[PDB]
RNA sequence: AGCUGUCAACCGAGCGUUGAUCCGAGGAUGUCCGAAUGGGGAAACCCGGCACGAGUGAUGUCGUGUCACCAGGCGCUGAAUAUAUAGGCGUCUGGGGGGAACGCGGGGAAGUGAAACAUCUCAGUACCCGUAGGAAGAGAAAACAAAAUGUGAUUCCGUGAGUAGUGGCGAGCGAAAGCGGAGGAUGGCUAAACCGUAUGCAUGUGAUACCGGGUAGGGGUUGUGUGUGCGGGGUUGUGG
RNA sequence: CGUAGACGGUGAGAGCCCGGUACGUGAAAACCCGACGUCUGUCUUGAUGGUGUUCCCGAGUAGCAGCGGGCCCGUGGAAUCUGCUGUGAAUCUGCCGGGACCACCCGGUAAGCCUGAAUACUUCCCAGUGACCGAUAGCGGAUUAGUACCGUGAGGGAAU
RNA sequence: AGCGAAAGCGAGUCUGAAUAGGGCGUAUCCACACAAGAGUGUGUGGUGUAGUGGUGUGUUCUGGACCCGAAGCGGAGUGAUCUACCCAUGGCCAGGGUGAAGCGCGGGUAAGACCGCGUGGAGGCCCGAACCCACUUAGGUUGAAGACUGAGGGGAUGAGCUGUGGGUAGGGGUGAAAGGCCAAUCAAACUCCGUGAUAGCUGGUUCUCCCCGAAAUGCAUUUAGGUGCAGCGUCGCAUG
RNA sequence: CGUGUAUGUGCGUCCAUGAUGAAUCAGCGGUACUAACCAUCCAAAACCACCGUGACCGCACCUUUCGGGGUGUGGCGUUG
RNA sequence: AAAACACAGGUCCGUGCGAAGUCGCAAGACGAUGUAUACGGACUGACGCCUGCCCGGUGCUGGAAGGUUAAGAGGACCCG
RNA sequence: UCGAUACGGUUUGUGUAGGAUAGGUGGGAGACUGUGAAGCUCACACGCCAGUGUGGGUGGAGUCGUUGUUGAAAUACCACUCUGAUCGUAUUGGGCCUCUAACCUCGGACCGUAUAUCCGGUUCAGGGACAGUGCCUGGUGGGUAGUUUAACUGGGGCGG
RNA sequence: GGGAGCUUGACUGCGAGACGGACAUGUCGAGCAGGGACGAAAGUCGGGACUAGUGAUCCGGCACCUCUGAGUGGAAGGGG
């Protein structure tokens, strides 16, 4: 669960870093939630996964 | 985010009236259920708010009261507006749901919803006579036989 | 004017001025496997459907077509379930695989060096993944510059310069501005505001409505509101 | 003889023996180029600089913060660029940059898109060249060469 | 053209309160003066100052860097045809003993217990071939064989042996557990690639003659068989 | 295992023959998924009484009289 | 080839159920078409008689009146 | 339920020179009755209980001032007000019991679907703003990984 | 070496010339000037009869200064 099923944002690849600056590979992942929206105004419902940033701008319709 | 009331809540306000939310109605329970909506254009969105009350409060109904509106739209021919050539007697577009609920206004009168009409197994598109069904409950059904005229 | 590729000759036959062998161009045929795609399979071998012919006294048998999966257009139908959708049927058009290097975007070591080692280095290297093109990427200022009435998109090359810096200030790493050049296209087009239109969704005041106006008459771009498409109109920095 | 004395071959060092070389000539068809027309599109129911306000100028964006990446710059006083998360504006007496930051000045006009040339490379084809090798050399491979052979296999891999 | 951390000043400059010493700089030499012999200074004249760019040689820096050599580390792949365990579906186990429960008869018992007799055919039962192992010993030990052979030896209806097909993969698998086994290799398989890994360690480095000619000590050292600097060789220049 | 041909019995589509099980008209008796209805399990909001306070205090009050502390009832009040 | 491993028997701990445990980034799978008389882990090792003391240390489990402690909220006061 | 804000109305000040339980005030010659105050009845308010402001039940038609002492006068009135015992509104947190609508269920049914313990959907029954998951954050962490763990030394170690 | 008086030279700017030295360290020093102490003056005084009582660089803190200040003025930061 780390791609936007609406704008396709992945994950981003970083380090953490340590005190002792020692560096290894980690991710930063989306926020990516389990949406089921519609697509119709009727209101049937298909479960997809939608990043938080996608809710928030209304892009989908959880009608 | 801020919308704009159609029915009245309980603890939140009246009809037809622009209020700020969390966006958890904005998107779980008001915008859904049509009680609110997205308040875009001050307006446009006062007007369509208000409008949405005159036609829900109308469009409402009850069993019985289905059996009476039966009763009420088992009337005649239905004369519709649409456009089609006289060169084969073809209608290019699909003849709405709203084309047919104003048109039973305009012929018979009694008010009702697109939900209700069954648009898709009417085999539209053919100049003439042409039976619609709808349905108000899980039993009550109306028949409406629906035209056109020349163009 | 000789030819029947060659190792690689011997036999046996033939062709050639009526232009062969040979060379160049365009075509035809092109078994089976292979992305391999009718189904299956241990690649090159097993088993079919349908259509049109062939052949048999009939079955058997043969020939040629056609039949994968996905993605997108268009047409028909619309489960649970009413609106409907998911789906289903048909008809098209593409996709798939390969490739030495060069490109772009991602993922990303360790040996090693640091006379140990962990930051650091090696090195964004090796390798991997996704994708191209004949090149790619970049590209038309929300840039530099420094008080000069200065440059003017991008890319690349030389310098600046092993400099300013940076660094367990260790081993190491390391610019840019400016300046000289190759090239030229200091190239183009939209969005928005307004105007017109068409359509969709909530609506009629169902009536003095919109229309550039005066006159007169009819009396609905539904009056309206809104969203979308299309067309004008705009395309900027001394702001337009 | 020479606009040909490049280079090979021929029974040993050949300009005049052969193929050629210098120099010219040649394409039916296919393909790659230009050029002139059909064709395609646009512009002209129309131009120009003035005088004074309202609207517009790319929004879940900029900016801000947390944790990272990358810049000469290893978190440093750390700007510019950038990912994930949270919060989240204005439309020009705006907004961004000029190495924290502030004021003033200057430069520009983000969140829309296309774009040739100068630059990198060679599987393959053509033509050449070498103070390059000359059969333990040069390609692993002048000859059965990725062959024989070795390995279950990835793969290794001759000699003549 | 230098001095200064720098602003800056400039044959000067820095420090400093200092014409008061010192630092660095004013090519170099000559003379004549003026001051002290605390090592010479100061000043007036004179002379006037040498770099740079090709290229040969030596050394050096970055590169595999004079050549050869690890055990091992990383990336991506290949292997369960040997072996370890499991999964499906089959086959095999000469011959002979023993004699469980159960059933039946009798005795004995208030009734039991139990015993004797029979039928009965149990069992990770017994002896022992095929088959599977591998305890002892002798031979082999440039073998017949990269683990055998001879003579004996354990199991041999079972946690048995075995064929065919299949599954588990490398910091992983499997293990009735020995760090066993995973293709004659296993305290982390093999192949290719990073890659010419790195080795203060060992080895090797190819023709001649002429002149000169060491050290094996001091100091410091994550140092003690390594290195830096000194000492000690050679060549060039200066002095003598 | 298929296949074709010719003949034989020979059931049959049609006739016809049987078997046939019904329904409507209307007289009805319960069998009904459909209120209201009854029994069952649980507690909606709820008092009483016994017994304590989670802490404060008025306490039968005790310990070197009072050092510290504390067995035990009560009211404010409930871990109740 | 053993005295070592296994074993039938013993106990302790975990697990209320796509359990716990394990393989996976996840989905999913085994556990198990099982359900506490079951499953996993640890030690012991037929049978017979038994299994003493120590809870200070270190783990495990449980508890909370206090002390201490992150990010996040706060922005008094100070500086440009 | 408690807390923080802004806003409204009661309400407060032991003092001695005294007709003073002397809030800090600007205006102060004139404000308070029968919309029933005086003086009686109680509570509200405190009480260092020295004494005073509100109501109606009674009550009858007034009390007051630079009055004079009193630093500061009315304690007769409008507008500003710290100390306080207070309620309410607007706003925002902390917690609590909830609700369902996000989200969740390997609970049932039905459908795509001839075939299906996949998957998706629809719907009933349950949880439920919790859980899970992003981002930030503190713990535990040989489960794993990379590594370090001096030299001298009559061999090395142990000692020093 | 013992005793008393006064007092801070347990100074600031420097330093001819040297000892010792792989280097980095280290050690002595007359004399000049400022401003002082003691002494009538001569003069002595840059800690202690002498030789131990110490730690390079990096990095950071603090006080002072007339240095710098990424367009400009400040600031931050750097510098002495
Ligand atoms: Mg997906
Ligand atoms: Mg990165
Ligand atoms: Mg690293
Ligand atoms: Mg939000
Ligand atoms: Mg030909
Ligand atoms: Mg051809
Ligand atoms: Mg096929
Ligand atoms: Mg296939
Ligand atoms: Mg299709
Ligand atoms: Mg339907
Ligand atoms: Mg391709
Ligand atoms: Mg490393
Ligand atoms: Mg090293
Ligand atoms: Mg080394
Ligand atoms: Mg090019
Ligand atoms: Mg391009
Ligand atoms: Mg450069
Ligand atoms: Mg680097
Ligand atoms: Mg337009
Ligand atoms: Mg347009
Ligand atoms: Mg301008
Ligand atoms: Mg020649
Ligand atoms: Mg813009
Ligand atoms: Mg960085
Ligand atoms: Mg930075
Ligand atoms: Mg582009
Ligand atoms: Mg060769
Ligand atoms: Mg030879
Ligand atoms: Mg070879
Ligand atoms: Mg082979
Ligand atoms: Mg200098
Ligand atoms: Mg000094
Ligand atoms: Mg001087
Ligand atoms: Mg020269
Ligand atoms: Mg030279
Ligand atoms: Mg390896
Ligand atoms: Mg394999
Ligand atoms: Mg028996
Ligand atoms: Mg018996
Ligand atoms: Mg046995
Ligand atoms: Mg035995
Ligand atoms: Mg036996
Ligand atoms: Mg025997
Ligand atoms: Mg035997
Ligand atoms: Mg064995
Ligand atoms: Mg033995
Ligand atoms: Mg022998
Ligand atoms: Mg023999
Ligand atoms: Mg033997
Ligand atoms: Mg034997
Ligand atoms: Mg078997
Ligand atoms: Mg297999
Ligand atoms: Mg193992
Ligand atoms: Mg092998
Ligand atoms: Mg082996
Ligand atoms: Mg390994
Ligand atoms: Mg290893
Ligand atoms: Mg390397
Ligand atoms: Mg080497
Ligand atoms: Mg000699
Ligand atoms: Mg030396
Ligand atoms: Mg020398
Ligand atoms: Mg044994
Ligand atoms: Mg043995
Ligand atoms: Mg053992
Ligand atoms: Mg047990
Ligand atoms: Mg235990
Ligand atoms: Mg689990
Ligand atoms: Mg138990
Ligand atoms: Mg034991
Ligand atoms: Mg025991
Ligand atoms: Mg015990
Ligand atoms: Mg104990
Ligand atoms: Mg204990
Ligand atoms: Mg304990
Ligand atoms: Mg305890
Ligand atoms: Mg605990
Ligand atoms: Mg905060
Ligand atoms: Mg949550
Ligand atoms: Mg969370
Ligand atoms: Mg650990
Ligand atoms: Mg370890
Ligand atoms: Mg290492
Ligand atoms: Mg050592
Ligand atoms: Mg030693
Ligand atoms: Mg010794
Ligand atoms: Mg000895
Ligand atoms: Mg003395
Ligand atoms: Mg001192
Ligand atoms: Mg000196
Ligand atoms: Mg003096
Ligand atoms: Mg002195
Ligand atoms: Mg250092
Ligand atoms: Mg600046
Ligand atoms: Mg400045
Ligand atoms: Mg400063
Ligand atoms: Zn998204």
């Amino acid at each position: 669960a780390a791609v936007c099923d609406i704008c396709g944002k992945g994950p981003g690849f970083g380090k953490s870093v340590s005190h002792s600056h020692r560096r290894t590979s980690r991710r930063w992942n989306p926020n990516i939630q389990p949406v089921r929206a519609v697509t119709r105004p009727g209101g049937n419902k298909q479960r997809i996964n939608a990043c938080t940033s996608c809710i928030k701008a209304g892009k989908v319709s959880r009608a | 985010m801020k919308l704009i009331l159609t029915a009245e809540v309980e603890h939140l306000g009246a009809a037809g009236d622009t209020v700020e939310v969390k966006d958890g109605y904005g998107r779980n329970y008001l915008l859904p259920r049509g009680l609110a909506i997205v308040a875009s254009r001050g307006a446009e969105r006062q007007a369509e708010e208000i409008r949405r009350a005159r036609e829900s409060k109308v469009i409402r109904d009850i069993e019985h009261a289905n059996e009476l509106k039966t009763a009420l739209e088992g009337l005649g021919d239905v004369t519709l507006s649409v456009n089609a050539a006289g060169d084969t007697g073809k209608l290019f577009g699909s003849v709405t749901a709203a084309d047919v609920v104003n048109a039973i206004k305009k012929a018979g009168g009694p008010n009702l919803d697109k939900r209700t009409v069954q648009l898709a197994k009417a085999h539209i598109k053919s100049v003439g006579t042409h039976p619609v069904t709808v349905k108000l409950h899980t039993g009550v059904e109306a028949k409406v036989s629906l035209n056109v005229v020349a163009q």
